[PDB]
């Protein structure tokens, strides 16, 4: 229920209200005058478990609609010349637990002529290791064509170990990268780094660091143009945590037709009115019922290869 | 005697149990014998025999080709009378005879049960090794599928072995409970030391009490272990005031009887007519839990028998089971 709402007086605001609604569960009539709760704030909701319980619900509200569309045909997905030949990781894909430090100073009150003591907080966050993509594929077209490199990382077995079906698992897939590259007319091997991913953002510069820099520029003459929008998730979060034993995920490389995608136009963080560049709906082409896998499987420009992730303890 | 004799006889007795015997000797015996005409073979001057007969006569004994549970207070009594004959035989001539004579007009369950317990406890059954229940009466140890696959084999007279079956449950720790070896032991353990033993039968099973305490503590432990190995959590303790969380479908069938009733999950314990009230347990449990807590068990006279000693846990197992 943003203001783009057609009939806000009727459809109200499920999601928002659901936030506040779940928050006072500690004090509804407010006899205690407890403050708002973890869920009644963005920098703190991911905290509380019902957070994900509440969005699974919202999630399948959308899924009901997302799923009403007729599955996709063959003539539908195909990029006529362009066929991926192979998908390989010149990698590892290994995840561990790094250590980070942010500063607790704005937290403690320091009046005056009492001086600053540098206090710090050290946290334990997840991390992985750089690994590159190696997409091998031919342009059996006459010239050069623009292409969208779409890469999802879907699950394989059930945690019962049932091994679901790219119907059961299509919706479960997390986007790992999306980029537009020009393909040359024949055999080519394109590469792509953990680090070039479009759904990722690096940890940010420290406050002090940004001070030192704002200052160091004003005492004798600032380019952090890297960080002026940043919509993404932490690079450390790219891949999932996994098992120490390791597990096999299913890597989906689907290469659609750049010219019809970007058939019109940062553009990742459209923070200022900037028209989202891709035109395909979102989660393409795994956003639709996939009744017989028989199909995904016979379009040249879609290819799936199993990867394996290991967790260093 | 011998054994390769006693033994032979046994094997014959328990052969194709669900149908009148095909071993000619067993049948002229089955016909011509009279358990009441030489009250001398019997160490009771055949009071046992004369009591079965009386029932067999008023024909008030459970029918053949019918089910049987050892939990049925009558079915048990009947089963247990056969035990009592077979039991006071001075020699093989009297056992064979009876477990032939009866074999042919007593129900199979009572019969199978009777013969085993009898062989196990009676003075006269030393040499013998009993065939594995699982092959004697396979409906109690085999799946319902394999069972039907076997009935088909037979209909068509075409032989062969079928593979039995067992991601959605905790029928992941199934390999443990459904094993034909454990199932054997579990029954044998309680054949060895039956809940119904009266020391009149001849001797005294020593510490059946602690034995009882312990045997289950180990199934219970052994079981807890397997669930460990399966990312499963130690087992919930059952309460009479709560729901039966984890129900199952056995997909098992009786030979004569039908298919084992299934239980849905999240059910409420119902007062079952004929056995006892739900509450009837609750109180029992209390009476039990008060002996433990007092230090003493109180008998029928209001005599407090102390259990804060070594004999303790068995006296407790005597009242608990
Ligand atoms: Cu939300
Ligand atoms: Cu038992």
């Amino acid at each position: 229920s943003s203001k783009y709402s057609s009939n806000v007086q009727y459809y109200g605001s499920l999601h928002n209200t659901a936030h506040v609604m779940l928050g006072r569960q500690g004090d509804p009539h407010g006899k205690f005058n407890l403050p708002p709760g973890v869920m009644e704030h963005f920098e703190t909701a991911t905290r509380d478990p019902s957070f994900f319980r509440l969005h699974k619900y919202m999630d399948n509200i959308f899924k009901k609609h997302t799923d009403s569309f007729p599955p996709y045909t063959h003539d539908n997905l195909e990029f006529s010349g362009m066929v991926v030949n192979g998908v390989a990781i010149d990698g590892e894909l290994i995840t561990f637990f790094d250590e980070f430090q942010y500063s607790l100073i704005n937290a403690v009150d320091s009046g005056e002529n009492i001086e600053d003591v540098e206090i710090n907080a050290r946290v334990h966050r997840l991390n992985h290791n750089e690994f590159t993509y190696k997409i091998t594929m031919s342009n059996n077209n006459d010239g050069e064509r623009l292409a969208t490199f779409r890469i999802f990382l879907c699950p394989i077995e059930d945690n019962n170990g049932i091994t679901l079906t790219l119907d059961e698992a299509r919706w479960f897939c997390i986007e790992l990268d999306k980029f537009f590259q020009k393909v040359p007319s024949g055999p080519e091997t394109i590469e792509r780094s953990s680090k070039d991913s479009s759904v990722t953002v690096p940890d940010m510069p420290s406050f002090q660091s940004l001070k030192e820099q704002a200052d160091n520029a004003v005492n004798g003459g600032l380019d952090l143009s890297a960080y002026e929008r940043s919509c993404g998730i932490p690079d450390r979060m790219l891949l999932p945590k996994s098992k120490p034993e390791g597990m096999e995920f299913n890597l989906y490389v689907a290469v659609t037709d750049g010219d019809k995608d970007t058939e019109g136009h940062h553009a990742q963080c459209g923070v200022h009115g900037e028209a989202y560049p891709d035109n395909r709906p979102l989660g393409y082409p795994l956003e639709r019922r996939i009744p017989d896998e028989r199909v995904i499987d016979g379009v040249s420009n879609i290819k799936h290869v199993v990867v394996k992730i290991v967790h260093h303890l | 005697t011998g054994n390769a004799q006693k033994q032979q006889d046994i094997n014959h007795l328990l052969d194709k149990i669900y149908e009148p015997t095909k071993y000619p000797d067993l049948k002229d015996i089955a016909e011509n014998f009279n358990p009441l005409g030489d009250t001398s073979i019997y160490n009771d001057h055949g009071a046992a025999v004369e009591t079965l007969m009386k029932e067999l006569n008023d024909h008030r004994l459970l029918e053949q080709r019918h089910w049987y549970s050892l939990f049925n207070t009558r079915q048990r009594k009947e089963a247990l009378m056969l035990f009592a004959v077979l039991n006071q035989c001075k020699e093989w001539y009297c056992f064979r005879s009876n477990a032939a004579y009866f074999r042919e007009r007593m129900n199979e369950g009572e019969f199978v049960y009777a013969l085993y317990v009898s062989v196990i406890h009676s003075k006269l059954g030393d040499g013998i090794v009993l065939p594995p229940l699982y092959q004697i009466t396979p409906h109690m140890f085999t799946n319902s599928e394999v069972i039907d696959k076997a009935y088909s084999a037979k209909m068509t007279q075409k032989p062969g072995t079928f593979n039995v079956s067992f991601k959605n449950r905790e029928q992941r720790v199934a390999y443990f409970g459904e094993d034909i070896g454990m199932n054997i032991h579990h029954v044998t353990w309680h054949m060895d030391f039956p809940f119904w033993w009266e020391d009149s039968y001849g001797y005294h099973l020593d510490r059946k009490g602690e034995l009882f305490f312990w045997v289950h503590h180990q199934l219970t432990a052994r079981f807890d272990f397997e669930r460990l190995s399966n990312w499963l959590d130690p087992v919930d303790e059952l309460h009479w005031d709560r729901i039966i969380r984890e129900g199952f479908a056995p997909l098992t069938s009786y030979k004569y009887g039908g298919e084992f009733p299934v239980r849905p999950d999240n059910i409420h314990f119902e007062d079952v007519d004929g056995v006892a009230h739900v509450h009837d347990l609750e109180i029992t449990e209390s009476r039990i839990h008060e002996a433990i807590d007092h230090g003493y068990i109180t008998d029928s006279d209001g005599h407090t028998i102390d259990i804060r000693q070594p004999k303790g846990i068995e006296l407790l197992g005597d009242i608990i089971e």
